């Protein structure tokens, strides 16, 4: 966390700074998108946050 | 009036005068 790194989530490949979000999920999302349909959120998949 | 693409490459530069220099002038 907090370091730029190159990142897969579920086969996500991407690069970025990772933090601990303050954005809240229903259970049946994994991943989410900003308006321009880029990514700027992902769920932990074995430590869900 | 009321004012996600920066990992794309694109970016916004500053004016070189601040509202506030654009205030002083008026
Ligand atoms: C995958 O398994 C790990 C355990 O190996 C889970 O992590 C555990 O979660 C419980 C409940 O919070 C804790 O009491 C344990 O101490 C945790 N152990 C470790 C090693 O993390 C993890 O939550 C699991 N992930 C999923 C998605 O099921």
């Amino acid at each position: 966390k907090n370091k730029c790194v190159n990142f897969n989530f579920n086969g996500l490949t991407g690069t970025g700074v990772l933090t601990e979000s303050n954005k809240k999920f229903l259970p049946f999302q994994q991943f989410g998108r900003d308006i321009a349909d880029t990514t700027d959120a992902v769920r932990d998949p074995q430590t869900l946050e | 009036v009321t004012l996600a693409q920066k990992f794309n490459g694109l970016t916004v530069l500053p004016p070189l005068l601040t509202d506030e220099m654009i205030a002083q002038y008026t």
